[PDB]
C-alpha cells in the first residue's frame, strides 16, 4: 500500500545520473585547465625570447 | 601546471558530492521515521496499553536519540568540506606566488644577458679603445653589482 522501493529505485536512479556527468565534467576542465597554464608559459617563453633578441 | 588542473577537478567533485551527500541525508531520514512509526502501529495485538507502549518508545527513540545525532554527524561533514575547501585554497595561492617568483627572476636574468651580448658583438670590431666598448663595460659592472647587492 505503500510504495517505497519505487521511490527508493527512482531517487538512486535520479541521483547516479548526476553522479556520473560531475565525474566527466571534473576531469575535462581540469585538463583545460592544464592546457590553458601550459600555454601560457609557451607564450611568456616566445615573447621574452623575442624581446632579449631585440 | 598539471596539479594545477587536479586541484580544479578535485573542488567541484567536492562541491558536487557535498550536496548529493545532504539530499541522501533527507532522504534518509523520512525512510527511518516511516519504518519506526509504521512498526509502531502494529502495537494492537495488546490493547491501548500495547499502543501507547509502542508509540511513546518509537517517538522516545527515534525523535530523541537517532535523528540529533544524525543531524551532529550532518554537521561533522560540512565543516570537514569547508576545511578541505580552505586546504584547496591556500594551495593554488602557493602555485601562484612560486610561478610569479620564477618568471621575474627569468625577465631578471634577461635584463643581464642583453648587456653581456652586446658587448660581445662590440669586442668584434678589433678596437680596444672604442668608446662604445668601453661604455659598454662600464654598464656591465654596475648591472653586476647591482645583480650581488639583490642576492
Amino acid at each position: 500500500v505503500i510504495p517505497w522501493q519505487t521511490f527508493d529505485e527512482t531517487i538512486k536512479e535520479l541521483s547516479r545520473f548526476k553522479q556520473e556527468y560531475s565525474q566527466a565534467a571534473s576531469v575535462l576542465v581540469g585538463d583545460i585547465k592544464t592546457l590553458l597554464m601550459d600555454s601560457q608559459d609557451k607564450y611568456f617563453e616566445a615573447t621574452q625570447t623575442v624581446y632579449e633578441w631585440c | 601546471n598539471n596539479a594545477s588542473g587536479k586541484l580544479l577537478a578535485l573542488d567541484s567533485q567536492l562541491t558536487n558530492d557535498f550536496s548529493e551527500k545532504s539530499s541522501y541525508f533527507q532522504s534518509q531520514v523520512d525512510k527511518i521515521r516511516k519504518e519506526a512509526y509504521a512498526g509502531a502501529a502494529a502495537g494492537v495485538v495488546a490493547g491501548p496499553f500495547g499502543l501507547i507502549i509502542s508509540y511513546s518508545i518509537a517517538a522516545g527513540v527515534v525523535e530523541g536519540k537517532l535523528i540529533p545525532e544524525l543531524k551532529n554527524k550532518l554537521k561533522s561533514v560540512q565543516n570537514f568540506f569547508t576545511t578541505l575547501s580552505n586546504t584547496v585554497k591556500q594551495a593554488n595561492k602557493d602555485i601562484d606566488a612560486a610561478k610569479l617568483k620564477l618568471t621575474t627572476e627569468i625577465v631578471a636574468i634577461g635584463e643581464i644577458k642583453t648587456e653581456t651580448e652586446t658587448t660581445r658583438f662590440y669586442v668584434d670590431y678589433d678596437d680596444l679603445m672604442l668608446s662604445l666598448l668601453k661604455e659598454a663595460a662600464k654598464k656591465m659592472i654596475n648591472t653586476c653589482n647591482e645583480y650581488q647587492k639583490r642576492h
